[PDB]
C-alpha cells in the first residue's frame, strides 16, 4: 500500500517520460499514435491523483475518443513514408539535444521562483519537503463541484468567451469544408 | 535479424530438462548434448552419387522454403503528381 | 472575470489577503503605493508559503540535530479505519 | 480497494486468462498457404492506396467540432439552475451560432458522395 | 457589425452559387464602408482619454483601440475591393483573380480575431483571439489548394505558428502560477519592483513577436509570403502584424528590455542587409516588412509611444497597400506570366514600365521614396516621430543603427524604381481595354494620401492631444 | 538585352519558360535565388488527371 | 510542475529533432498542449481557483479545433501529391 500508493505520482511521472520516448522512437507511426494514447491515459491518472477526476474523464472523452480517433483515421487513409531512428541520421543531434535538455528543463523549473539569486531560483523548485494540512469548514451548504462552477463562470462571468468559442468552432466546420471539398 | 543467445551448457541443460515436463515437444537435453557434435561422414559408405542423384543447395532453396516469414522515390513523386488521390 | 472564485464557487484560498491588498491599492496613489508592500507580501506568502517553508526548514534542521528528548503533547498518526476507535 | 477498482483490475485478467487457455490448448501449425490473407479464395496484387472520396475525410474531421459543441453543453446542464435566465439566453445564442454552421454544412452538401456516372439525358438530333 | 456580417455571410454564401462570389464580396465591401461612416461618431466616447472596461473586464476600449479598429476596417475595405472588382475583363484576368467561395468569410473571421487581440484585457481573451486569428490565417493560406507552393506554405504556417502559440500559452500559465491572475491590470509599479516578471513577460513578448517574423526567426514567414498567391500575400503580411504590434504597444510589458533591444537591432540589420540580394518582388517586400517591423519594435521599449506608433502603422499600412496595388497593376504590361497565382515574380519583369504607363511609375516613385523616408512624404514623418521617441528616452546606439538600416534598405527600394525607369525595346502603342475605374481610384487615393497627408500634421496633433491626453 | 543587374549590381537571371526545364528541377539552390517553379503551367500540365 | 514540464520539454525536443515523419510533429504538438494543461491544473488545485480550470477547458476545446484544421491542411496537401515524404511539409 503505502510505499506504492505514496509514489503513485512519481510512477506516473516515470511512465510519462518512458511514453514520450516511445512516441518519438516508434518505427510505425500508428504505434506512435498508440503510445500517444498511452500518454493520455497516464495524464488522466495524474489528474485523478491530484483530485480532478472530472478532467480525467473529459480527457478520455475528447483527446482519446475524438482526437486520437481522427489521428488514426487519417493515418489509415493516407500514404505516409517514415524513416527509422538510426545513428547515421540522429547521433548528430545528441550534443544539441543534451544542451537543450539541460537548459530548457532548468529554466522551466526556474520560471516559477521569486528569488533574486539564480541558484536560489533553481533550488526553490525542489523545495516541497512538507505536507499540506487539509482542514474542514462548514460554510458550503450547496453541492457544487468543479463542473458546476465551470458552467457558472463560463455562462455568466465569461459569457463572451463562450460566444467567441462558438465562432472558433464555426471555423472548425467552415474551414475544413472550404479546403477539402471542391465546389461545382 | 534472428536473435541468438549463448548460454552455459549447465544452465541450458537444466532448462531443457525442466521444460521436458510439459506435454508438447520441446528442445531436448540430448539435443543440447548433440549441439557439441559436428557431423562425421563415414569414409566408406555409399552416397547420393551411387544413386545418380545431385543434392540441391540450401542457399538457393532458402527463400522458397521460408517465404511466408519475410518482413515485406524521386521518380515516384513526379509520377504520383499526375494521378488523382481524392474525388467527390 | 473569474478572479476570486474558488473551485466550489466561493472565495479562493488566498482571497482575504488579496482583498486587503486591493483595499490598500485603492486607498493609495502611485507615489504612496509602496506603503502597501506588506499586504502584497502577505498575499504572495499565502500563494507560495515561502517563508513558512523556510521556518520549517530551520525548525527541522534543529530537530534532527538533537538527541535530547521532547516532552510536549505529541502528534499521533492513525489509520483511516481507526478514526474514533477506543 | 473498493469494488470499483477490484472489478476494473479483474476484467483484463479474465481476458488474458481466456487468451492463455486458447494458446495452451489449441494446436499451432502455421504454413504458407494457411498464412495467406483470405480474399474469396484468390490472390490479389498489392496496390497503391486507394483513392478515396472527400466525404470519408469530412465525416471524421467534422465529428470533432460537433463533438466539442455537444460536450461544451455539459457545464450548462450541470449549472442550469444557478445561471437560470441569463445563462439560458447565453446558451441559446451559443446554440444558434453553431446551428448556422450546421446550415452551412447542409447547404453545401458536404457529406454527399455523388455518383460520378449519370445517365445521359442529351436529345438525339439528326442533321437532315 | 462584424459578427452580424459573418453570420449573414455564412448563410448567404451557403445558399449562393460560385458565380455570385464577386457580387457577394461587393455587398460586404459596401457594408463595411457604411459601418465606417455611420458608426464613426462613437469616437466621442473617448474624449479626454476616457477608458472603458467591457464584458466583465475581458475587453478594453479606449481611443487607441478605436483608431486601430478603424484602420483595420479601412484595410479590409481596400483588400476586399481587389477581389470584388476585375482589373480587366479578359479571360486571362478571370483566370488570375477569382475569389474562392469561402474566402470572404475567412477574411471576416480573421479580422474579428485581430480586433479581439487588440481589445484584449485578460489573457484568456488574448489566447482565444490569437488562436482565432492563427487558425483563420492558416486556412486563408491554404484555400488556393491547386497551388503546390500555397499548400506547402499552409503546412509550414500551421506548425511554426502552433509552436509559437504553445510558447504564448506557457507564458500565460507561468504568469498565472506566479500571481494567481490572468490580467496585466494586476501589475503595479510595486509588483514589478517586488517580483521578477521579466522572464515571463519577455517570453510572452517573444512568442507574440516571432509570430510576425522578427529576426532570427524571419525566413519561414518570408517563405510563406513568397509562396502564397499575391492577393493573399497582401492580406496575410499586414493584418497579423498590426494586431500583434498594437497589442504589445498598448500592453507595455517590455520597457527598456535588453533582450528586445538586441532583437530589434538584429531585426533591423537582417531586414536591411538580407533584402539586398533578393530578385523576387515578394521577397523584397517581405524584407521591407521585416525592417519596418524592427522600426516599430523599437517603440516597445518606452512609455508614451502612442502617437509615434499610430502614425507609423497608419502610413506603413497605406504604403504597403499602395506598393502591392502598383505591382498588381503592372501585370498587364509584362511579357511573361510566371503562373496563375503569382503572375509577376521577378523585379526585372518591371523593366521599362515607364514607357508603358508613366503615371504608374510616378506612383511607384512616390511610394518608394516614402519607404526611404524623403520629406514631405508620410514615411519621413513616421521615421521622424520614431526618432523623437527613442532619443527622448536615451537609445543612442539604436538611433545610429536605425539610420544605418534606413540607408541600407534604400538600395533595394531603389532597385524597383531603377529597373522601372530604364528603356525597353517594344513599348505599348494602344490597347482597347481599360483597367477598372474603382481600383484605379483607390490606388490614386492612396498615392495622394502619401503625397499630401503632411498638410494635416498639426491638425492631427491637435486632435490627438484631446483624445489621447 | 544587357544582362540584368540587381540592387548591388550583381548578376541576375532573366526568366522565361526556359528555366522550367528537366535538369533544373531539384536544383540545389537557396529559395531566394531558386528559379524553378513547380506551379509553372508547363510543369503542372497533367497534375491529378 | 514536474510531469507537465517534462512532457512539454520532451515533446518539444521530439518535434524539433524529428527527422522521421510528419505525424510525429502533429503528435508532439498535441502532447505539448497536454503538458501545459497539466501544469495549469495543478496550480489551479493548489490555489483553489477556478480560473486555471476555466483556461484548461478552453485549451481543450481549442486543441480539438486545431487538430481538425491541421488534419484538413494535411489532407489538402496530400490531394496534390498523393504521398507524404519524410520531409512532407
Ligand atoms: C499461461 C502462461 C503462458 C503460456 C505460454 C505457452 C507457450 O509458451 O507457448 C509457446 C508456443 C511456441 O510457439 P512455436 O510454434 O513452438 O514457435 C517456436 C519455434 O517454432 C521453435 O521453438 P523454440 O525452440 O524456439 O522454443 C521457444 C521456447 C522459448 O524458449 C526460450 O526462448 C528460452 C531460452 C532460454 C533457456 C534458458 C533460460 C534459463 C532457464 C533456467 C533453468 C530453469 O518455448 C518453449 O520452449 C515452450 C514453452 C515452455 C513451456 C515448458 C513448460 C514445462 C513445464 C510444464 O506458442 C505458440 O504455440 C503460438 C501460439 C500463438 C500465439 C498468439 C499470441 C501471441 C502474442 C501474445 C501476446 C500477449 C501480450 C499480452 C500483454
Ligand atoms: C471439464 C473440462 C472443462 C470444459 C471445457 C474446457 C476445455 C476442456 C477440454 C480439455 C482438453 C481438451 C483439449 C486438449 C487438446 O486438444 O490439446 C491437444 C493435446 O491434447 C493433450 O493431450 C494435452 C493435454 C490436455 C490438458 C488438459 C487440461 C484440461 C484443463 C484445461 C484448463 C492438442 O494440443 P497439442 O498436442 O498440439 O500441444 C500444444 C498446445 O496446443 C500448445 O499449447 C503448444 O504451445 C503447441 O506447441 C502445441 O503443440
Ligand atoms: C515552445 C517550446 C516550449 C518549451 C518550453 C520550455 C521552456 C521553458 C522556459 C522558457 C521560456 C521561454 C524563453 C525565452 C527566452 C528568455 C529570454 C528572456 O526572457 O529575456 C530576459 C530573461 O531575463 C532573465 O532573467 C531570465 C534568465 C534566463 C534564466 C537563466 C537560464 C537558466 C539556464 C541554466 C543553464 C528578460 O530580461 P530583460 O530582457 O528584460 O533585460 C533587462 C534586465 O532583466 C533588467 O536588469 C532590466 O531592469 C530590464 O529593464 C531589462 O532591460
Ligand atoms: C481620410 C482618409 C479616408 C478616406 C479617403 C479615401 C478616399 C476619399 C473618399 C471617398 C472616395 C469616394 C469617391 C467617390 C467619387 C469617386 C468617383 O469619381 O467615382 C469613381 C470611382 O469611385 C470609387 O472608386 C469609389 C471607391 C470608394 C472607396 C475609396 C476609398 C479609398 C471614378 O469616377 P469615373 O469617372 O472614373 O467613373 C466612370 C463612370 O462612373 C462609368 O459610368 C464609366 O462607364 C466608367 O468608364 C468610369 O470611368
Ligand atoms: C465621415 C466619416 C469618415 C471617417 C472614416 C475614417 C476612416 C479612417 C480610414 C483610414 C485611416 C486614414 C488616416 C485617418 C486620419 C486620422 C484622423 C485623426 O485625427 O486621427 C486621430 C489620432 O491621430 C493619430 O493618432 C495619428 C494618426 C496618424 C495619421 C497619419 C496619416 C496622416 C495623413 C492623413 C491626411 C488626412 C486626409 C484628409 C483628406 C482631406 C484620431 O481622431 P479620432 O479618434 O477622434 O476620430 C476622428 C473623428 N472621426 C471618427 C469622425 C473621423
Ligand atoms: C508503458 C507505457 C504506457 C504506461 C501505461 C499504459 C497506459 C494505458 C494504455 C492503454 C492501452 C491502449 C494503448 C496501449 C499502447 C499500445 C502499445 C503498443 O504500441 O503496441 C504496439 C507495438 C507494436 O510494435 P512492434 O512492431 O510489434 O515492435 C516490435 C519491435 N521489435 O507493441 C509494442 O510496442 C510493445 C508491445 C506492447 C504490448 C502491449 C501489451 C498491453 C496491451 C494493453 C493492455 C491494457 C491494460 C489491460 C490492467
Ligand atoms: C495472457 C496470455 C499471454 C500468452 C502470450 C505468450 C506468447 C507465447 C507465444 C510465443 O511463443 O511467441 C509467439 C510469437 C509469434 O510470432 P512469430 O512466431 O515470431 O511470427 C509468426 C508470423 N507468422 O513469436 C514471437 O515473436 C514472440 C513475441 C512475444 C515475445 C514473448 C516471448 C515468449 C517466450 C516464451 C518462453
Ligand atoms: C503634381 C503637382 C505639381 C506639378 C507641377 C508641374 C505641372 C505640369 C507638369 C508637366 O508639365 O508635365 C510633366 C510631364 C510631361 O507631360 P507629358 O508631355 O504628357 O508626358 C509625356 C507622355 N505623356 O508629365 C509626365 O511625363 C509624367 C511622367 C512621370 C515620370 C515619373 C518619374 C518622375 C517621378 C517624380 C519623383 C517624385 C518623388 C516625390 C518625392 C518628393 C519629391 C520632392
Ligand atoms: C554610420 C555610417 C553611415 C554611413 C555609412 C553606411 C551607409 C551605407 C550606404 C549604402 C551605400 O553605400 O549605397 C551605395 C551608394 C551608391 O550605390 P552603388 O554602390 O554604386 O550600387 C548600387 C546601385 N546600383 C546597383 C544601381 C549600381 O554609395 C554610397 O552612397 C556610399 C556613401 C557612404 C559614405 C562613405
Amino acid at each position: 500500500m503505502m510505499y506504492l500508493t505514496y509514489y503513485f505520482i512519481e510512477i506516473t511521472i516515470f511512465l510519462a517520460i518512458l511514453c514520450t520516448i516511445f512516441i518519438i522512437s516508434a518505427k510505425n507511426p500508428m504505434v506512435s499514435i498508440l503510445y500517444m494514447i498511452a500518454l493520455f491515459v497516464i495524464a488522466a491518472m495524474y489528474l485523478y491523483l491530484i483530485g480532478l477526476g472530472i478532467f480525467s474523464l473529459l480527457y478520455i472523452m475528447i483527446y482519446i475518443g475524438a482526437i486520437a480517433v481522427l489521428f488514426l483515421f487519417i493515418i489509415t487513409l493516407l500514404d505516409i513514408n517514415s524513416t527509422e531512428l538510426s545513428v547515421k541520421s540522429n547521433i548528430r543531434d545528441l550534443p544539441l539535444v543534451l544542451i537543450s535538455l539541460i537548459v530548457l528543463t532548468i529554466s522551466g523549473l526556474m520560471i516559477y521562483s521569486n528569488d533574486s539569486i539564480l541558484i536560489n531560483k533553481l533550488l526553490e523548485a525542489f523545495g516541497n519537503d512538507y505536507n499540506t494540512i487539509i482542514t474542514q469548514d462548514w460554510f458550503n451548504i450547496e453541492n457544487t463541484t468543479l463542473l458546476t462552477t465551470i458552467g457558472n463562470v463560463l455562462l455568466t462571468n465569461n459569457a463572451f468567451i463562450l460566444l467567441v468559442l462558438a465562432i472558433v468552432l464555426l471555423l472548425g466546420i467552415i474551414g475544413p469544408i472550404s479546403i477539402t471539398m471542391k465546389h461545382k | 535479424e534472428v536473435r541468438h543467445i549463448e548460454l552455459p551448457k549447465a544452465l541450458y541443460q537444466a532448462y531443457t530438462k525442466a521444460t521436458q515436463a510439459i506435454w508438447w515437444p520441446t528442445y531436448s537435453p540430448d539435443q543440447v548434448e548433440r549441439q557439441f557434435l559436428s557431423q562425421k561422414i563415414d569414409p566408406s559408405a555409399k552416397t547420393f552419387n551411387d544413386l545418380d542423384l545431385t543434392p540441391m543447395e540450401l542457399p538457393d532453396l532458402m527463400f522458397k522454403l521460408i517465404r511466408p516469414y519475410r518482413v515485406n522515390v524521386s521518380q515516384l513523386e513526379n509520377k504520383e503528381k499526375t494521378f488523382v488521390h481524392i474525388l467527390d | 472575470t473569474a478572479a476570486g472564485i474558488s473551485l466550489t464557487g466561493g472565495r479562493n484560498r488566498c482571497f482575504s489577503e488579496w482583498q486587503s491588498f486591493m483595499h490598500c491599492t485603492a486607498k493609495t496613489d502611485a507615489k504612496s503605493r509602496a506603503q502597501c508592500l506588506p499586504n502584497f507580501e502577505d498575499y504572495m506568502e499565502c500563494l507560495h508559503h515561502t517563508k513558512e517553508k523556510a521556518r520549517l526548514r530551520e525548525i527541522e534542521s534543529v530537530l534532527k540535530q538533537k538527541k535530547e528528548g521532547l516532552e510536549a503533547p505529541p502528534v499521533k498518526v492513525i489509520p483511516v479505519k481507526a478514526i474514533g476507535l477506543v | 480497494m473498493n469494488t470499483f477498482i477490484i472489478f476494473i483490475i479483474l476484467i483484463p485478467i479474465v481476458g488474458f486468462a481466456l487468451l492463455a487457455v486458447n494458446i495452451l490448448l489449441a494446436v499451432y501449425k502455421p504454413y504458407n498457404e494457411k498464412l495467406g490473407a483470405f480474399e474469396c479464395g484468390l490472390t490479389s496484387f498489392n496496390q497503391t492506396r486507394l483513392a478515396f472520396n472527400a466525404a470519408f475525410i469530412l465525416v471524421a474531421i467534422l465529428f470533432l467540432p460537433f463533438d466539442l459543441e455537444i460536450s461544451t453543453l455539459l457545464p450548462y446542464v450541470m449549472s442550469i439552475y444557478l445561471v437560470s435566465n441569463y445563462g439560458f439566453t447565453i446558451v441559446l445564442l451559443f446554440l444558434l451560432i453553431l446551428i448556422i454552421g450546421f446550415v452551412y454544412e447542409i447547404n453545401t452538401n458536404a457529406l454527399k458522395i455523388n455518383k460520378h456516372n449519370k445517365p445521359n439525358t442529351d436529345s438525339l438530333i439528326y442533321k437532315l | 457589425m462584424l459578427i452580424l456580417a459573418i453570420i449573414s455571410l455564412i448563410t448567404f454564401v451557403s445558399m449562393s452559387k460560385l458565380s455570385d462570389n464577386r457580387a457577394i464580396i461587393r455587398l460586404i465591401n459596401i457594408y463595411l464602408i457604411l459601418v465606417l461612416v455611420l458608426d464613426s461618431f462613437l469616437y466621442l466616447l473617448f474624449l479626454n482619454n476616457q477608458t472603458y472596461t467591457v464584458m466583465g473586464e475581458l475587453l478594453i476600449f479606449n481611443s487607441f483601440t478605436f483608431y486601430i479598429d478603424m484602420l483595420i476596417y479601412f484595410i479590409m475595405i481596400v483588400i476586399s475591393s481587389l477581389y470584388g472588382y476585375n482589373l480587366y475583363n479578359n479571360n486571362l484576368y478571370k483566370t488570375l483573380f477569382e475569389p474562392k467561395k469561402e474566402l470572404i468569410i475567412l477574411f471576416l473571421i480573421n479580422i474579428l480575431g485581430a480586433l479581439l487581440i487588440v481589445h484584449s484585457n485578460d489573457f484568456i481573451t488574448l489566447f482565444v483571439a490569437i488562436e482565432l486569428q492563427s487558425y483563420s490565417i492558416y486556412l486563408i493560406t491554404a484555400i488556393y489548394n491547386s497551388s503546390y507552393k500555397a499548400s506547402k506554405a499552409s503546412m509550414l504556417y500551421f506548425f511554426m505558428g502552433g509552436i509559437l502559440s504553445i510558447l504564448i500559452a506557457y507564458s500565460i500559465n507561468t504568469y498565472y502560477s506566479v500571481l494567481n491572475s490572468y490580467t496585466l491590470h494586476s501589475l503595479d509599479s510595486l509588483i514589478i519592483n517586488t517580483l521578477d516578471l521579466n522572464l515571463i513577460l519577455i517570453a510572452l513578448s517573444l512568442g507574440l513577436l516571432f509570430k510576425i517574423g522578427i529576426a532570427p526567426l524571419h525566413k519561414w514567414l518570408i517563405s510563406i509570403y513568397e509562396n502564397t498567391p499575391i492577393l493573399i500575400t497582401i492580406y496575410i503580411s499586414l493584418i497579423p502584424k498590426i494586431s500583434i504590434l498594437s497589442y504589445l504597444v498598448l500592453s507595455n510589458i517590455s520597457i527598456n528590455s535588453l533582450v528586445i533591444s538586441i532583437l530589434a537591432i538584429l531585426t533591423l540589420l537582417v531586414g536591411s542587409v538580407g533584402g539586398l540580394l533578393q530578385i523576387k518582388i515578394k521577397r523584397l517586400l517581405a524584407f521591407s516588412g521585416l525592417t519596418n517591423a524592427g522600426y516599430m519594435m523599437l517603440l516597445l521599449l518606452l512609455n508614451n509611444n502612442e502617437f509615434s506608433y499610430l502614425y507609423y502603422i497608419t502610413q506603413y499600412s497605406i504604403s504597403h497597400l499602395a506598393i502591392f496595388m502598383i505591382i498588381i497593376f503592372s501585370i498587364y504590361y509584362i511579357n511573361y506570366i510566371n503562373n496563375q497565382y503569382n503572375p509577376i515574380i521577378y523585379v526585372n519583369q518591371l523593366k521599362g514600365l515607364i514607357h508603358d504607363n508613366a503615371y504608374l511609375v510616378l506612383s511607384m516613385a512616390i511610394v518608394v521614396f516614402s519607404f526611404i523616408g524623403i520629406p514631405p512624404l508620410l514615411g519621413f514623418f513616421g521615421k521622424l516621430n520614431i526618432l523623437m521617441s527613442i532619443l527622448n528616452n536615451g537609445y543612442y546606439f539604436i538611433s545610429i543603427v536605425l539610420i544605418v538600416a534606413s540607408l541600407i534598405s534604400a538600395l533595394y527600394y531603389l532597385y524597383l524604381l531603377n529597373v522601372s525607369i530604364q528603356d525597353k525595346n517594344n513599348i505599348l502603342i494602344n490597347s482597347n481595354e481599360t483597367v477598372s475605374s474603382v481600383l484605379s481610384y483607390i490606388l490614386s487615393s492612396l498615392i495622394i494620401l502619401i503625397t499630401f497627408g503632411f498638410i494635416y500634421n498639426s491638425l492631427i496633433i491637435d486632435i490627438f492631444n484631446v483624445y489621447f491626453n | 538585352d544587357p544582362i540584368p543587374s540587381g540592387a548591388l549590381g550583381q548578376k541576375v537571371p532573366h526568366v522565361d519558360e526556359s528555366h522550367q526545364d528537366l535538369l533544373f528541377r531539384t536544383s540545389h539552390m537557396v529559395e531566394d535565388l531558386e528559379t524553378y517553379d513547380e506551379d509553372s503551367p508547363i510543369n503542372t500540365s497533367d497534375a491529378n488527371t | 510542475m514536474f510531469i507537465g514540464t517534462i512532457i512539454l520539454v520532451l515533446s518539444f525536443l521530439g518535434f524539433v529533432f524529428n527527422r522521421r515523419n510528419i505525424i510525429l510533429a502533429f503528435i508532439c504538438l498535441e502532447t505539448m498542449l497536454l503538458g501545459i494543461n497539466l501544469i495549469l491544473l495543478r496550480n489551479s488545485v493548489l490555489f483553489d481557483d477556478i480560473s486555471g480550470s476555466l483556461f484548461a477547458i478552453v485549451i481543450i476545446i481549442l486543441a480539438g479545433v486545431e487538430s481538425a484544421i491541421g488534419l484538413s491542411l494535411l489532407v489538402s496537401y496530400y490531394r496534390l501529391r498523393g504521398v507524404i515524404n519524410s520531409y512532407g511539409i
